[PDB]
C-alpha cells in the first residue's frame, strides 16, 4: 500500500511528471565534491525553486535527497533553501520540518562545503493527504547574486526499516545502501569507531562545523585559536560517530556572550546533544544558558550519560534561532571526549611518543630531550602564558603510587620556584594538592612534608620522586596535574620523564628502581627482582668535618648551604651554613647501618638572623626505602641552639637497615640570609 | 657550547628552542636576528 511517490536522479534531464515547476533550474554539475544534478545558478533571473506535483503521502512517507548550498565555508543567513509543503495546491507554504530539539528544514550556505544527504520523515510529523513539496530559495531581480545551490537524488515514498539507522540511503522502502563502514540490511552494524576525540583548534574529527571560524577572538586559553560562533545562519558543531561504550567524559572550554556586560535574555541557549542513529534523533545532554554569569570563559566537564554509551554515538553543539540571526555569540575550545570506565590502574610513559589519551592537556609542553634525559621528556621550556600537564583518569587503590623523574631549569636560571602537583576526582573541575603541607604541630600527621615538593634548586637536575598515593586520592577516576602557577618567567623551565602511576610493582622497587611494565628496573649498584640486593658494599659510616668541600661520597643533596665562618666555631674550622633563599636541605648517601649505634653533630641557629617561629626548626628524618618514606628522629627546636650545642641520638632498631639515608631540612624561613642554621662534625658510627 | 644550545654573539649559550620566539634571550637579540 506504499507506492514510491517520486524518484529523480536527474541523470540525463529530470523526469517531467515529478515536477510542476523548476524556475531557475538547470541540469549539470555543481561542486563536484562531497554526476548530473538540478542546479540553481546565481545569475538566473526570477524565482529559484523546484516544486513537485501533488502526492498522496501517508504515515510511512519520508522525503530523502542530496543537496549542496554554496560549495563554501562562508556561513550566511541569506538565501537559504527551505523545504516546504502545501496542502492547498501551492496557495501557501510551510516548513516541512519546523524548528523546536532540532533545526528547521532550512538549508543554509557554508554548513558543509560538500554535498550531504538529508531526510525528513513527513508521516511522523504530519497527517496523510494530498500534498505538494518544494525546495525554495527565493525570487531574484536581474543583477541579484544569491548563493548557488543544487539538489540531487530525490526520493519521496515509504521509509525503510529502522530508517537504515541513519547510516544509509533508502531505496523504495525495502533496501538500504549503507554508508562506508556500515553493513547489515538495516545499516545497524558499525565498524570500530574511535573511542577518543581531541581538538585544540590550533591546527576529520567533525562532520560539520557550521557558523563558526577558528579565531583568537573572545579567548579563554591564551595559547591560541578557538572556535568562534559569531556568524549567521546555522550555529552547529557535530562530531564524527564515536565509540563511547566505555567513555568516561566530555570536557571542553566554553563562553557564552562576547560583549561589554551581561548577555541579553533573548540569547538562545547552546545545546549539547547525542545521537545513536546517525543524526535522525537527538537526546539532550546539557543545556547551556546565557545568564548574568555566562560572559566569562570557563571549564565544563560532564560524565557520559548511560543512554549515550554505544559503539556509534555522535555529539553536537547547536544554538537554535528563528532566522539564522543571533543576539550574543559563543566560543568553544579544547574539546576532549574519551576516558575509560575500567578506569585502568596503570598510566606509564617514557615519552618516546606523546599520546593524548594519557596526557589530555599539555599547554607549554614539548616532546624533547633536556638535561641529559633518556630519549625525550615532556618539557616546559618554550614561551608560554601557561604551563601544565593533566593526565587522563585512572583508578587509584591501596597499592597505587606515583613515580616520575623531574627536573627544573638545569642551571639555566638560579630562580627560586616550585611546581605545584595536584590531583582531581571530579574530572578536573577542581584540583587539590597531592602532598598537603604538614609538620610536627599535631599527631594530625606522622609523616612530614611540604605541599611544594618539586622545588627548583633541589631538583635542578634529574631526580626521581616516588609517592605512595594517599587515601584521599583513591577513586575510580583520579587525574593528576603538574602546574606552574603564574606569574612565571620563561627561564623557569621544568620537565618530567619516566612516569609510572600505578599498582604493578609492589613495595615500589624498594626505593632503588623504577617500575616498568610490572617489572623493576634497578638503579646501578642494585639488583634483584625488587631491587633490594645491593651490588657492592655500602659504607657503614658517615664522618664529616666540613673542613673541605662536601663530597658526593657522603651527600646526595645540599640545598641552600655552603661552607662559612660566619657562625664562628660551631665545632671547629668551617661549618656547613644554611642561609639560602630557597630550599635548605641536607641529605646523606645510602648507608649500611646494620651495626650502627648513633647519629651526632654540633648545631647552631641564627649566625645571621635568629629563627622567628617553631615551623622554622630543622627536622632530622631517616629513610630505609630510598627516600620514599621518611621517619622523624628529631625536631631540632628553633629557640634552642642560640649558641653551638651537641646533638646525640641513638638509632632506633628500624633505622638499622642495609641502606639508610638521612635528611636535615628547614620547612620555613623568611628568605635569604634569614633564620639561618649551621651543622658541624657530623658522625654516624 | 652544547648541541641542543645556540651560541649568541655575546658568547652566551641559550637553549636552541629559544631561537626565534619573539623574546630576546641573548640580550643582544642575536637569537632573533635571522628568522
Ligand atoms: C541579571 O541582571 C538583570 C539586569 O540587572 C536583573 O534584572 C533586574 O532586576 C532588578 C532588581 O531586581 C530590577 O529592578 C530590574 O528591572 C531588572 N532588570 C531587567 C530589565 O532585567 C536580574 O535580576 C539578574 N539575574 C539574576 C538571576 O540575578
Ligand atoms: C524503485 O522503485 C521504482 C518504482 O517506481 C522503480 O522504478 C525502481 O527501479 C526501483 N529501484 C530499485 C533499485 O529497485
Ligand atoms: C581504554 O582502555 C583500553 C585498554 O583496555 C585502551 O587501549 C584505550 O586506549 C582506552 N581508551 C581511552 C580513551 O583511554
Ligand atoms: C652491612 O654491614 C655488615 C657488617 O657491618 C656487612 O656484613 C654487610 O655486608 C653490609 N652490607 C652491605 C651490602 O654493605
Ligand atoms: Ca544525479
Ligand atoms: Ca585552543
Ligand atoms: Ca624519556
Ligand atoms: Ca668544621
Ligand atoms: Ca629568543
Ligand atoms: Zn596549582
Amino acid at each position: 500500500n506504499n507506492p514510491v511517490l517520486l524518484l529523480d536522479t536527474f541523470d540525463f534531464g529530470p523526469r517531467e511528471d515529478n515536477w510542476f515547476f523548476y524556475p531557475g533550474g538547470n541540469i549539470g554539475l555543481y561542486c563536484p565534491y562531497s554526476d548530473s544534478a538540478m542546479v540553481f545558478v546565481s545569475n538566473e533571473v526570477g524565482e529559484h525553486s523546484i516544486t513537485t506535483r501533488d502526492l498522496s503521502v501517508n504515515e510511512n512517507t519520508i522525503i530523502q535527497f542530496e543537496i549542496n548550498v554554496g560549495c563554501s565555508t562562508d556561513s550566511s543567513s541569506a538565501d537559504p533553501v527551505r523545504l516546504e509543503f502545501s496542502r492547498d495546491f501551492g496557495a501557501t507554504w510551510h516548513l516541512l520540518l519546523p524548528l523546536c530539539h532540532h533545526p528547521s528544514s532550512t538549508y543554509y550556505a557554508g554548513t558543509t562545503q560538500g554535498w550531504r544527504r538529508e531526510v525528513v520523515h513527513f508521516g511522523k510529523l504530519h497527517l496523510a493527504g494530498s500534498v505538494r513539496f518544494r525546495w525554495y530559495q527565493g525570487f531574484y531581480p536581474a543583477g541579484s547574486q544569491p548563493v548557488t545551490w543544487a539538489i540531487d537524488n530525490v526520493y519521496i515514498g515509504p521509509q525503510c526499516e529502522e530508517m537504515c539507522y541513519g547510516h544509509g540511503s533508502c531505496i523504495n522502502g525495502t533496501k538500504c545502501i549503507c554508508d562506508p563502514g556500515y553493513s547489515g540490511p538495516t545499516c545497524k552494524i558499525s565498524t570500530k569507531n574511535p573511542d577518543f576525540l581531541k581538538d585544540d583548534f590550533e591546527g576529520d574529527r567533525f562532520l560539520l562545523m557550521s557558523g563558526g571560524k577558528p579565531s583568537r577572538k573572545c579567548g579563554i586559553l591564551s595559547s591560541g585559536n578557538n572556535l568562534f560562533f559569531n556568524e549567521d545562519g546555522l550555529r552547529m558543531l557535530v562530531t564524527r560517530d564515536l565509540d563511547l561504550s566505555h567513555a568516561r567524559f566530555v570536557q571542553f572550554f566554553m563562553r557564552l556572550g562576547c560583549g561589554k556586560g551581561v548577555p541579553d535574555p533573548r540569547s538562545q541557549p547552546v545545546l549539547l546533544q547525542y545521537s545513536l542513529n546517525g543524526g535522525l534523533s537527538w537526546s539532550l545532554l546539557q543545556e547551556f544558558l546565557f545568564s548574568n554569569s555566562s560572559n566569562v570563559g570557563r571549564y565544563i566537564a560532564l560524565e557520559m550519560p548511560l543512554k549515550a554509551r554505544s559503539g556509534s554515538t555522535r555529539l553536537r553543539w547547536w544554538q537554535p534561532s528563528e532566522n539564522g540571526h543571533f543576539y550574543s555569540p559563543w566560543v568553544i575550545d579544547q574539546i576532549l571526549i574519551g576516558g575509560n570506565i575500567s578506569g585502568n590502574t596503570v598510566l606509564e610513559d617514557d615519552f618516546s611518543t606523546l599520546d593524548s589519551r594519557k596526557w589530555l592537556l599539555h599547554p607549554g609542553g614539548t616532546k624533547m630531550p633536556v638535561c641529559g634525559s633518556t630519549g625525550d621528556a615532556l618539557v616546559f621550556i618554550e614561551k608560554a602564558s601557561t604551563r601544565y600537564v593533566v593526565t587522563t583518569d585512572i583508578a587509584v587503590n591501596e597499592d597505587s603510587f606515583l613515580q616520575i623523574d623531574f627536573a627544573a631549569s638545569c642551571s639555566v636560571t638560579d630562580s627560586c620556584y616550585a611546581i605545584e602537583l595536584e590531583y582531581s576526582v571530579d574530572l578536573g573541575l577542581s584540583w587539590h594538592p597531592l602532598v598537603r603541607d604538614c609538620l610536627p604541630t599535631n599527631v594530625e600527621c606522622s609523616r612530614y612534608h611540604l605541599q611544594r615538593i618539586l622545588v627548583s634548586d633541589t631538583f635542578n637536575k634529574w631526580t626521581r620522586i616516588t609517592l605512595p598515593l594517599p587515601s584521599y586520592t583513591r577513586s575510580q577516576a583520579t587525574r593528576f596535574r603538574w602546574h606552574q602557577p603564574a606569574p612565571f618567567d620563561k627561564q623557569q623551565t621544568w620537565a618530567i620523564d619516566n612516569v609510572y602511576i600505578g599498582d604493578g610493582c609492589l613495595d615500589m622497587c624498594s626505593g632503588h628502581g623504577r617500575c616498568v611494565q610490572g617489572s623493576c628496573v634497578c638503579d646501578e649498584q642494585w639488583g634483584g627482582l625488587y631491587c633490594d640486593e645491593p651490588e657492592t658494599s655500602l659504607p657503614t659510616q658517615l664522618k664529616d668535618n666540613f673542613n673541605r668541600a662536601p663530597s658526593n661520597q657522603n651527600w646526595l643533596t645540599v640545598s641552600g648551604g655552603k661552607l662559612s665562618t660566619v657562625c664562628g666555631a660551631v665545632a671547629s674550622g668551617l661549618a656547613l651554613h644554611f642561609s639560602g633563599g630557597c630550599s635548605r636541605l641536607l641529605v646523606t648517601v645510602d648507608l649500611n647501618l646494620t651495626n650502627a649505634e648513633f647519629i651526632q653533630f654540633y648545631f647552631m641557629y641564627g649566625c645571621l638572623i635568629t629563627p622567628s617561629n617553631r615551623n622554622q626548626g630543622v627536622l632530622l628524618e631517616y629513610s630505609v626505602n630510598g627516600g620514599i618514606t621518611w621517619n622523624l628522629l628529631m625536631e631540632i627546636f628553633y629557640d634552642q641552639y642560640s649558641k653551638p650545642g651537641f646533638v646525640n641520638i641513638l638509632l632506633p632498631p628500624d633505622a638499622k637497615e642495609i641502606a639508610t639515608r638521612f635528611r636535615w631540612w628547614q620547612p620555613r624561613h623568611d628568605g635569604l640570609d634569614q633564620n639561618d642554621w649551621a651543622i658541624d662534625n657530623v658522625l654516624i658510627s | 657550547c652544547e648541541k641542543d644550545q645556540f651560541q649568541c654573539r655575546n658568547e652566551r649559550c641559550i637553549p636552541s628552542v629559544w631561537r626565534c620566539d619573539e623574546d630576546d634571550d641573548c640580550l643582544d637579540h642575536s637569537d632573533e636576528d635571522d628568522c
